[PDB]
């Protein structure tokens, strides 16, 4: 069976650059190759077929090239909305192999996060649990460290992070960190704080609250 | 005009069976070759199978990992494509897409043929293979306060906790409020349930006059929740 | 010339007539690697490449005569593969249709004089002799066989 090797798996690029994604086939596929774009939460959309033919409605800054076993998708003058995943596909015969995919990230200027914190709701408390949420808003790059402290004790094995996908307009990320404690544990302690380390911050930032104050 | 509407996806126990449907319109369905493509959570596209049109035999082909377990059929009177799943495994968990293959005209033979690249895709339907059971979410407010305010701007949101399976949709004020909204991807905890938050940044001047409600729809459990988020003044 | 060159050459007229799908040769090749068809019958080597599945619209047979023998792996296991000079490419709709032709081919390749004429007659004479023998086999007769389905390689 034909195997497609798509490189690179991840790609980070500044706006306006020319980006090149390559696929190498385990055999001569004679230009029987398609390219797809998939945005977050959407179904894939065809960009190129027959290795070089642009699909209907596709912006002209996309172009496919190659022959034999080696093919490339080129994106000229990268735009922030080009964030997403890209896939090549062999389509001449079974099993019509898709490549592994390329995830495209946009590179932009460093942007420090806004840090917000939310104590647990009274409704959740009544159910016997307490979730504390620390929100990091509109930052770049993605790498961030979030540490939870309860009366200055570092928490391990009871928090969960989630990062949004890169915004299609400003190319920033947002991050939530959720600390979950039993109601009994939450009421034993006083000070709740999330410490945030990020490149756009000269020093780590700590957002805190005292239980019961607000 | 060309539309591929999929349904039938949902939660199913390992070793069980489930049948997907794809309702097509806006083209001559009886002449089209149709295919299925799947994508496991966070993974890449994978071809599942194909069915030819009746004039070309109406026979099927399937990928080796699912051949002998999956069956593809069509009903041209209903303009519907089907994917029958049997002996399902956890590794079958994926969004399943219905696709139409391209039409190529063969000059020497005089027959039309399908080319397996896909311009038109269905919206996709999620199949979850798990022994866990359906559970609706609990929605809790993330109230705005001085701890979530910065520069004439306040953050607020909703916490959607302990639901199964995916997906859940969150809108604000019945879809009217869209700017500055961040709905985070769901995170599967060790209990087997999912949790996520949705937050929005609004002007602090509007707290106390504008009402903010998060609308949570968990269709797998048929649960709709409208939670008002009250501001904290202190 | 390689087995792949043979299979592509013999598949080409069947593809042009729509007897088989356009990618028919890709599946014949995969099947030949998975289950070889080289046969030794009284001093002449024969291969019978074919496919299983749904890649055939109409039953057909495509014949190739090789000037020099090219090696095919044996239908039956052995060292020293089979040097083949006559290739019967089969396009069968189902497994049941292929066995029917394999019955008939067995009697064909065991007919010594018939096989040696295939090695010496022209394309036109090969067609007439084969097409005549097909007409006398009522369990086959409907199979597609044309002058364009005979080639020297």
């Amino acid at each position: 069976d034909i195997q497609m090797t798509q490189s690179p798996a991840s790609l980070s690029a500044s706006v306006g650059e020319t980006v090149t994604i390559t696929c190498r086939a385990s055999g001569n596929i004679h230009n029987y190759l398609a390219w797809y774009q998939q945005k977050q939460g959407k179904s894939p959309q065809l960009l190129v077929y027959n290795a070089k033919t642009l699909a209907d409605g596709v912006p002209s800054r996309f172009s496919g090239s190659g022959s034999g076993t080696q093919y490339s998708l080129k994106i000229n003058s990268l735009q922030p909305e080009d964030v997403g995943s890209y896939y090549c596909q062999y389509f001449w015969s079974i099993p019509y192999t898709f490549g592994g995919g390329t995830k495209l990230e946009i590179k932009r200027t460093v942007a420090a996060p806004s840090v917000f914190i939310f104590p647990p709701s009274d409704e959740q408390l009544k159910s016997g649990t307490a979730s504390v949420v620390c929100l990091l808003n509109n930052f770049y790059p993605r790498e961030a460290k979030v540490q939870w402290k309860v009366d200055n004790a570092l928490q391990s094995g009871n928090s969960q992070e989630s990062v949004t996908e890169q915004d299609s307009k400003d190319s920033t990320y947002s991050l939530s960190s959720t600390l979950t404690l039993s109601k009994a544990d939450y009421e034993k302690h006083k000070v709740y704080a999330c410490e945030v380390t990020h490149q756009g911050l000269s020093s780590p930032v700590t957002k805190s609250f005292n239980r019961g104050e607000c | 005009e060309v539309q591929l509407v999929e349904s039938g996806g949902g939660l199913v126990k390992p070793g069980g069976s489930l049948r997907l449907s794809c309702a097509a319109s806006g083209f001559t369905f009886s002449n089209a070759w149709m295919s299925w493509v799947r994508q496991a959570p966070g993974k890449g596209l994978e071809w599942v199978g194909r069915i030819k049109s009746k004039t070309d035999g109406g026979t099927t082909d399937c990928a080796a990992p699912v051949k002998g377990r999956f069956t593809i059929s069509r009903d041209d009177s209903k303009n519907t494509l089907y994917l029958q799943m049997n002996s399902l495994k956890t590794e079958d968990t994926a969004v399943y897409y219905c696709t139409r293959s391209a039409e190529f005209y063969d000059f020497w033979s005089g027959y039309y043929t399908g080319l397996e690249y896909f311009q038109h895709w269905g919206q996709g339907t999620l199949v979850t293979v798990s022994s866990a059971s359906t559970k609706g979410p609990s929605v809790f407010p993330l109230a705005p306060s001085s701890k979530s305010t910065s520069g004439g701007t306040a953050a607020l949101g909703c916490l959607v906790k302990d639901y199964f399976p995916e997906p859940v949709t969150v809108s604000w004020n019945s879809g009217a409020l869209t700017s500055g909204v961040h709905t985070f991807p769901a995170v599967l905890q060790s209990s087997g349930l999912y949790s996520l938050s949705s937050v929005v940044t609004v002007p602090s001047s509007s707290l106390g006059t504008q009402t903010y409600i998060c609308n949570v729809n968990h269709k797998p459990s048929n649960t709709k929740v409208d939670k008002r988020v009250e501001p904290k003044s202190c | 010339v390689t087995q792949e060159d043979i299979i592509r050459a013999l598949a080409s007229p069947l593809i042009k007539d729509g007897m088989v799908d356009e990618d028919f040769a890709e599946y014949v090749i995969a099947r030949e690697d998975r289950s070889p068809t080289g046969l030794q019958a009284k001093g002449v080597g024969v291969a019978i490449p074919h496919t299983l599945g749904d890649y055939v619209r109409d039953n057909a047979i495509s014949v190739g005569i090789l000037d020099k023998p090219v090696n095919f792996e044996g239908w039956y296991q052995s060292p020293d593969p089979v040097p083949v000079r006559v290739v019967f490419m089969l396009a069968g709709r189902t497994w049941d249709d292929i066995v029917i032709v394999l019955k008939w081919l067995k009697d064909v390749i065991l007919d010594e004089e018939f096989m040696k004429r295939l090695l010496t007659m022209s394309d036109e004479e090969i067609y007439r002799q084969i097409y005549t023998r097909i007409s006398k086999a009522p369990q086959l007769s409907g199979i597609n066989f044309k002058r364009e389905y005979v080639r020297h390689l």
